[PDB]
């Protein structure tokens, strides 16, 4: 009686366990991942991140220059 | 980083024009009628090649 009206059989919490231990190392091997992905991003520059402004070129006069050589 | 070509001492002797800023300035206006086309043509040059050495002739 105490079984069937307060609990649940074995295969409920097992199959939870099963997916709550997927969840999590999918989540562990992310976070492995993103750390790697940072590295190479910040040590190369290859990337979308780290990416630090330069001067814009739109800026540039390209125009005689009252000189020749300009 | 390289050697910087110049042109010999003879490519640079020319006939000069030894007339005083005076006299260039009372003739300019008829100067700039009449010898424009030389000069036109020099002053495109320099303005596209930017560069003394490609100008000479
Ligand atoms: C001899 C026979 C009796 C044996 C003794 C049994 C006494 C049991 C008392 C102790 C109970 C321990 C806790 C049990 C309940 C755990 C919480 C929850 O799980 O229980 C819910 C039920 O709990 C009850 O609704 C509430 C219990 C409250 C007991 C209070 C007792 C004391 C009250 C005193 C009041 C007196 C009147 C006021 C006087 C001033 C149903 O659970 P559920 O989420 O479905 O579980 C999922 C699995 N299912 C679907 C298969 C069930």
């Amino acid at each position: 009686w105490i079984a069937r009206t307060f609990y649940d059989g074995p295969e409920k919490n097992y199959e939870k366990t099963m997916a709550i231990l997927q969840i999590e190392a999918e989540k562990a091997e992310l976070r492995l991942k993103e750390l790697e992905v940072r590295r190479l991003m910040r040590a190369r520059g290859d990337g979308p991140w780290y990416q630090y402004p330069t001067i814009d070129k739109a800026l540039i006069d390209h125009s005689p220059k009252t000189t020749p050589d300009n | 980083p390289g050697i910087v070509e110049l042109p010999t001492l003879e490519d640079l002797k020319v006939q000069e024009v030894k007339v005083s800023s005076s006299v260039l300035k009372a003739a300019a206006h008829h100067y700039g009628a009449q010898c424009d086309k030389p000069n036109k043509e020099f002053m495109l040059c320099r303005w596209e090649e930017k560069d003394p050495r490609r100008c000479l002739e």
